[PDB]
């Protein structure tokens, strides 16, 4: 229920995703710099703000 | 009915009538997934010995 002149949110979803893999050697994989020399990582991320 | 009555369906109408409220609702849906594998093995075959 809304006012004559108004414009008003009815719903809305604000969905967020993030998915983040790594294929690395075990001991090598982890050195903080030189290890992304031995990971694959692949990386995603989305976002949809939907409002009506 | 009877003006009696009209004028108790009249309170009950007016009751009945009021402006109903309106909720906005947020959901906040948060989920976090990870975990490790690993898998390390080492095999050593030799012809003369035997192999594993």
């Amino acid at each position: 229920l809304v006012k004559s002149g108004e414009t008003v949110v009815l719903g809305g979803l604000m969905d967020e995703q993030t998915k983040e893999e790594v294929s690395k050697v075990p001991l090598l994989g982890d050195i903080p710099v030189l290890g992304y020399l031995f990971r694959s990582t692949s990386n995603n991320t989305s976002k949809r703000n939907l409002m009506v | 009915a009877q003006p009696d009555v009209m004028a108790e369906l009249e309170q009950v109408v007016a009751k009945l009538d009021i402006r109903r409220a309106q909720v906005l609702v947020e959901a906040i849906i948060v989920e976090i997934a990870d975990g490790d594998g690993l898998n390390l093995g080492v095999q050593w075959a030799n012809t003369n010995g035997g192999g594993t």
